[PDB]
């Protein structure tokens, strides 16, 4: 998700943001969470062919 | 010869975007009567070529003064804008930039008994823009020197780590004056460059060229 | 699969910008992926129009703001209309959108 | 994913800082006047004077003075009082 | 470096039907973008040492002339007053709220990118 | 013998045969700056045009612009150099700028030299590879040279004509002298009717003639009024000059 | 206290060197970087409706 | 087919080999392009305003030393010492 | 150690989770944490003032005392409000002490 | 064959030259004595003296002198002769 | 980077007899050493500019104080005498004979390398 | 041009094959080339001496003249062997000239 | 309350439980320097020995030398750490130096811990991967520790024994005190007869005992004279001390 890609950003490995989480500001919505899981299923391109 | 690589969405890139877009918003462009299309696009581009870069100048003076004012609040450092030639030398240089812009609107010729009184109140803007920055950075630091001398008179005379309710009330008064100095450091860099957009933006007006011939309906 | 290289380069390049823009994308990768967008952005900075979208927002030009954005991604359709023009030139015809009345 | 590319290049100065530092230093050393507490003398005076008498007491204040106004050197006792 | 979609198109065209579905994870990874790997430290650059020796050479030189300034104990007790606020700013500023407040100053990070809506660029 | 040694040094060391022997290293630098100082020298430019021909295929875009406007000012036309120049432009057309292409075309418009692959790659580059307000920064005497070079060669690119028509306004023509504005307005209207393309900014190149018609003939104003009626029904209205205010 | 400097022209020229370096650094280093990522986002957000409609009319895939 | 000679130097994919160098702006390349295209056409009002202040403050530095010289000569032509003899 | 990598990790766990507001209890006496910081601040100043004075105590003060004297000095060079006077008395006192 | 590898790295200083230049400069500026033709004065004299009278004539020789001994400034005419 | 002889041994083992003699020029070139290619100029390094501006800043500063030296015309005419020998050394020193004379000062270049005489390291 | 690549190639072909020992003939008058260099050397000094003197000629010489005077000067400031004397005479001459 | 606040700060912030909480970053730096200051602390070294075990396989060679001589001085023997140490040495044996291996072996010789793969990779590294005069720079009390560690474990490497026998001379034994020279000469001759290897530099470790036999017993001089007759027929001659001059 966006906040999960922000947590591994270079900004959050900085000293003042090291113990911070990007989901604490605005959390990922239920559609963003369920579409990160759906995108994890389809990173196998064989699973994407057979689904389609 | 090889430039450095920038991460997109860095915090200094986001701060300076919002800072530049703030000072650019202080002198907005004026809407023409015509709709802006490919007919009016060279008139809009030429309207931008004749406007001064006050969006760039005001964030030059914001970023060079807030960096200088906040040096005075770092330990072992004094503010450069606490000097008379530095701080008033930025105030005259804004005033001369406004005047050189307003003098070029013609052909560099300078503009009954009224106009020496419009001029005086206009020439005082020169010294008032810089002295307001200088006196604020001087009078805040000077009061802090006097009250640190008073607050040192008590532990020098009385005990070290003794009779502590007398020095606690003045170490918290000293601490709340350094905190006000962080507010005056940010405000006076804002007031200097708000006023630079006002003074330079007075002569930031030219004629919209526009369409001289049309095909109506 | 005739024009699938162009349509899937547009897809793969925007999906990589969108995944990474404002998080960790370097400016070198943007200027690699989209060199003519960076070239046209640099023209506005060079020619003192670095606030041109703020100028069009000051004067309320909402349709010249959409033309400003569309003319700066205008080169995304250039690999297509150079291909479709070299189809129609080798097939004897003329390219349609090159012509005034056509 | 690009986080380890930005950790490789470490600290770097702003991209023209050597022209700011060479511009502020060139204003502080090309003053065109003697160096703030000194006075230019003739070569006949400089070759004839000890280095303890070229020094002024005002230009060497005491590094942590026990009395305000303590100086480290004393200079020439040949005053023109 | 040619583009990776023409590398995908070529690598899928010259495979057979039998090893198509096995090859799809090595054509996927041959066209993934490079994310360079986390190298070893080699810490404190030749300019990070100039920045810290030059800042120590400045702090020692400013504290040297502060200690002979005729108000030397008032000057040295102002660095304690000024550094007390640098300590109270590390403990009071919400640094995650400040980070996301600067992200809203910039319109580039205040929203998500907006073009290319996937139904326009299909290839069926 | 001081005057004798200097005069002997001057007739064997500083001549133009050794001035073109130091000029063999970087050609388009020395070609451009000498021609701007007034050094035409038709058969010294032939030494340029063969010393640079193994290099034209790998020149930068500001080098190619420096070759063509130097070989325009020296008026020398090497047809097998100028096909290597147009094969630099039509192979690197995305890297050229409208500031650079409007000077390369005006060289190719004097020396009547064109290709169809070159005329497309200049029009593809001005329209798509360059900023859409780059015609506004051009100056209308260079845009009219580009408009006629596409009408001389019969090349109808209706996307290029909408781009070049941005750079015609009261602003861009007002920066011209009225001798040069007249030579541009007639040259731009002659190209706008050759394609039959009447954009909404044709009413600034027409109105640059009808606001001062005492510099024009009645033959040329018949040419202008032919385009005005041709543009009036295309844009769907009638022409009207504006008195300002 | 310290009111007038030893040279007023030396302090006025230090202000003009600092503020012209900040002008150079902003115009040359900061603002090209600002506008490269401001206007990638802004051109994509302004063209997005006309880009996608132009692409819808172009690809023959439907 | 549309075959990658049409996408050359127009549209590239995300890099797979290595991350390239950043493309310089023309102003980061040369100060002469900055000076002649932006610094002098657009910011000559600031450079004129910084020039006015350095000139004006050199007038005031000239008035301050011609007033020091006037008070210095009026003590050695009047038999006094021109300063307070230091203090030590 | 690696000189940039050890105590950066030591300062990190001194900055973040090392907290004397909870490890020393201290919620029993203090209302918030926003007022623990607001007197650790004033506590840092009072400690830093008392260290800077005591690290060189026998000194004639540059600052104006308000008519007060430190200890049994009261007429010495430490309390003398004329500075050229107290320079003479310090030089006499330094031979003895 | 390796000739083009050595053309890539261009000029480079000797591998510790910044410690030689910082050692020769730190001997020429940390002299511990006034700066060769000048004399340290009190602050009361420096604030009271014009910058034309702080200058000595010996310290400003003429840049290409038509007569040997020409100086550019003239200094204080208040000599103690 | 494994060693190229084990790359030769592997590439020759997994070829067939039919394409052995055709593959021998691409196994030869896969195990040739890298000789990096002549890149573009990017001339005058950030330290070659310090070396030439700092030498011009030295020559101007030394000629500045030479011109006010009380023997200024004798000082400035000694730089003409000293630079006359720098010119006569470019025209008299045999620079190829000097190069091969310094190669004989070093025993590493005064001879050829001497080990490993080819009949001892065969593999038949 | 490329600023390091043009005149490096120009200086190379000025250094190497540009030779005034053969392009100006000059083997007719000179025996070897080892003695063409041995008086181009002395020729460089005599030219450089005569340029340095003439580029500022009206000057009182720091070096000892041997009792000689340049031209019609002979009693002026240019030939005066007392330097404080000639400074006075140059300042008078500079108002007139 | 100044004394109360300092004493409260001292019992909760500066203890040895937080001294081992800053010592978790780089272990073999802090392990080595604390043990050289006299900080043994057997169950503070157990916190070291588990904090470093995910790192021993990737340590530099001067880090491995710092672990073993710290865990020798603290006398703590972690058998599953010391197999990761000998798997660092026997995987990077070409990178270790004789200065570093003679200190690692003397740790492995106190704590009687060996492998056959470790004993070969230490002997392969001292003999082939290191300079052949590196035993001469060693000091003979460390070489005798290496000689007995190969005789305790019954490992006959006749190439290693010719290398370590260089570092026995009048020079190397003369730098020893006569209490430590005696503990070395008996320890070196006991290892030289266990392999039956009598090099030509055994006549300096024998002659270090026979030039001062009043520090030895008659039991130990019977041990010495057993090796002297065993070395005399091997070298083909008879022993003779030299009076200098
Ligand atoms: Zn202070
Ligand atoms: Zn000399």
């Amino acid at each position: 998700t966006f906040a999960q890609r922000l947590n591994s950003s270079p900004a959050f490995s900085s000293f003042l943001l090291k113990r911070e989480k990007a989901e604490s500001e605005v959390p990922p919505s239920e559609l963003e969470l369920e579409a990160a899981q759906k995108a994890a299923e389809l990173e196998d391109p064989e699973v994407a062919l057979r689904t389609l | 010869s090889s430039v450095r690589d920038v991460k997109t969405g860095s915090l200094p890139t986001n701060f300076l975007t919002g800072v530049y877009r703030f000072w650019r918003s202080q002198n907005p462009a004026e809407k023409p009567h015509d709709p802006v299309n490919d007919r009016l696009l060279p008139a809009v581009v030429d309207a931008s070529d004749k406007r001064a870069s006050i969006g760039t100048w005001a964030t030059t003076f914001f970023c060079t003064i807030i960096s200088c004012n906040l040096l005075g609040l770092m330990p072992f450092n004094e503010a450069p804008t606490s000097g008379l030639g530095f701080a008033t030398g930025l105030g005259v240089s804004v005033w001369a930039t406004a005047t050189i812009l307003g003098l070029s609107k013609t052909g560099f010729k300078f503009p009954f008994i009224f106009v020496p009184l419009e001029t005086i109140s206009y020439t005082f803007r020169a010294v008032s823009l810089g002295v307001r920055l200088w006196v604020n950075m001087l009078a805040g630091h000077t009061l802090l020197h006097i009250l640190t001398g008073m607050a040192l008179a008590l532990p020098f005379s009385l005990g070290f780590f003794s009779m502590v309710p007398a020095t606690f009330g003045v170490c918290c008064l000293l601490s709340a004056l350094v905190g006000l100095e962080y507010l005056v450091a940010v405000l006076q860099s804002g007031v200097f460059s708000i006023l630079s957009t006002v003074y330079v933006g007075e002569f930031n007006h030219d004629k919209f060229i526009g369409p001289a011939a049309k095909i109506v309906k | 699969e005739e024009e699938e290289l162009w349509l899937l380069t547009l897809t793969q390049q925007f999906k990589h910008i969108q995944k990474h823009f404002g998080i960790d994308l370097p400016h070198s990768v943007v200027a690699h992926m989209d060199p003519l967008l960076i070239k046209k952005i640099d023209w506005e900075t060079t020619n003192a129009l670095e606030d041109f979208d703020i100028t069009l927002d000051d004067m309320g030009a909402e349709d010249a703001k959409e033309q400003w954005g569309a003319e700066n991604l205008s080169h995304h359709f250039l690999p297509l209309i150079r291909y479709r023009r070299d189809l129609a030139r080798k097939n004897g015809d003329r390219y349609g959108p090159d012509l005034v009345n056509g | 994913s690009y986080s380890a590319y930005f950790a490789k290049a470490g600290f770097q100065f702003p991209a023209g800082l050597s022209a700011l530092v060479a511009g502020i230093v060139a204003l502080n050393v090309c003053t065109g006047r003697p160096t703030k507490g000194t006075k230019e003398i003739s070569n006949a005076e400089y070759n004839a004077t000890p280095i303890g008498y070229l020094q002024s007491p005002d230009q060497h204040p005491t590094a942590f003075p026990k009395v305000p106004g303590m100086k480290d050197v004393h200079g020439s006792p040949h005053h023109h009082h | 470096e040619g583009n990776s979609v023409a590398g995908i198109i070529k690598s899928v065209n010259e495979t057979s039907g039998a090893n198509l579905l096995s090859s799809l994870k090595t054509i996927k990874a041959q066209a993934a973008p490079i994310y360079p790997a986390a190298a070893s430290s080699t810490g404190y650059s030749t300019q990070a040492k100039i920045a810290l020796f030059g800042a120590l050479s400045w702090i020692l030189y400013r504290a040297d002339g502060q200690s002979k300034a005729h108000e030397w104990i008032v000057d040295l007790n102002l660095n304690v007053l000024q550094a007390a606020w640098l300590i109270s700013f590390s403990s009071l500023i919400p640094f995650r709220a400040v980070y996301f407040a600067f992200r809203g100053m910039a319109p580039a990070t205040a929203s998500t990118l907006n073009g290319l809506k996937t139904f326009s660029s299909i290839s069926l | 013998p001081s005057q004798n040694l200097v005069s002997t040094f001057a007739n064997k060391v500083i001549v133009e045969e050794n001035l073109v022997n130091v000029a063999e290293i970087d050609v388009p630098f020395w070609s451009y700056w000498l021609s701007s100082a007034g050094f035409t020298s038709k058969d010294a430019f032939v030494k340029f045009a063969e010393a640079v021909k193994p290099k034209v295929a790998a020149l930068s875009t500001s080098d190619i612009t420096n070759l063509t406007v130097a070989f325009k000012r020296a008026n020398y036309y090497d047809k097998d150099l100028f096909t290597g120049i147009e094969a630099n432009v039509s192979a690197n057309f995305t890297k050229f700028e409208t500031e650079q292409l409007l000077q390369i075309v005006a060289t190719f418009d004097a020396f009547n030299h064109s290709s169809v692959a070159f005329l497309d790659d200049v029009a593809d580059s001005i329209t798509y590879c360059n900023h859409y307000l780059a015609p506004v920064r051009a100056g209308a005497d260079e845009l009219a040279t580009l408009l006629t070079y596409y009408a001389k060669n019969g090349h109808e690119r209706a996307d290029l004509l909408a781009t070049v028509a941005r750079g015609f306004s009261e602003v861009s023509l007002g920066k011209l002298s009225a001798a040069q504005r007249k030579d541009t307005v007639l040259s731009a209207l002659k190209a706008f009717q050759t394609f039959g393309f009447y954009p909404e900014s044709i009413e600034a190149v027409i109105g640059a003639a009808l606001v001062s018609p005492a510099e024009y003939s009645a033959e040329e104003l018949k040419e202008v009024e032919a385009v005005k009626v041709a543009a009036e029904n295309a844009l769907g209205g009638e022409f009207v000059l504006i008195q300002e205010g | 206290m310290k009111l007038l400097p030893e040279s007023l022209q030396q302090e006025a020229a230090t202000a003009a060197v600092v503020a012209s370096w900040v002008l150079w650094h902003l115009d040359t280093q900061l603002l090209p970087t600002i506008m490269r990522e401001h206007k990638l986002h802004a051109c994509w957000a302004a063209a997005a409706k006309r880009y996608n409609e132009k692409l819808f009319k172009l690809n023959p895939s439907y | 087919v549309l075959g990658e000679v049409y996408l050359k130097d127009i549209l590239r994919t995300p890099p797979t080999g290595a991350i390239p160098a950043n493309v310089p702006h023309p102003f980061q390349t040369s100060f002469y392009t900055y000076a002649t295209k932006k610094l002098i056409p657009r910011h000559w009002y600031l450079l004129g305003g910084f020039t006015f202040t350095i000139t004006l403050y050199g007038i005031l530095d000239g008035l301050r030393d011609s007033g020091k010289k006037k008070a210095y000569d009026e003590a050695i032509h009047a038999g006094k010492t021109p300063y307070t003899a230091g203090g030590h | 150690m690696a000189v940039t990598s050890f105590l950066g990790k030591a300062f990190e766990k001194y900055f973040y989770d090392f907290s004397a507001y909870e490890q020393f209890g201290l919620n029993r006496f203090l209302s918030s944490k926003g007022q623990y910081v607001a007197l650790r601040h004033v506590g840092f100043v009072m400690v830093g003032v008392n260290v800077l004075l005591a690290a060189n105590f026998p000194f004639n003060p540059p600052f104006p005392t308000i008519g007060m004297c430190p200890a049994g000095w009261e007429g010495t060079w430490v309390c003398q409000a004329d500075k050229a006077k107290a320079l003479e008395m310090y030089k006499e006192w330094k031979k003895s002490n």
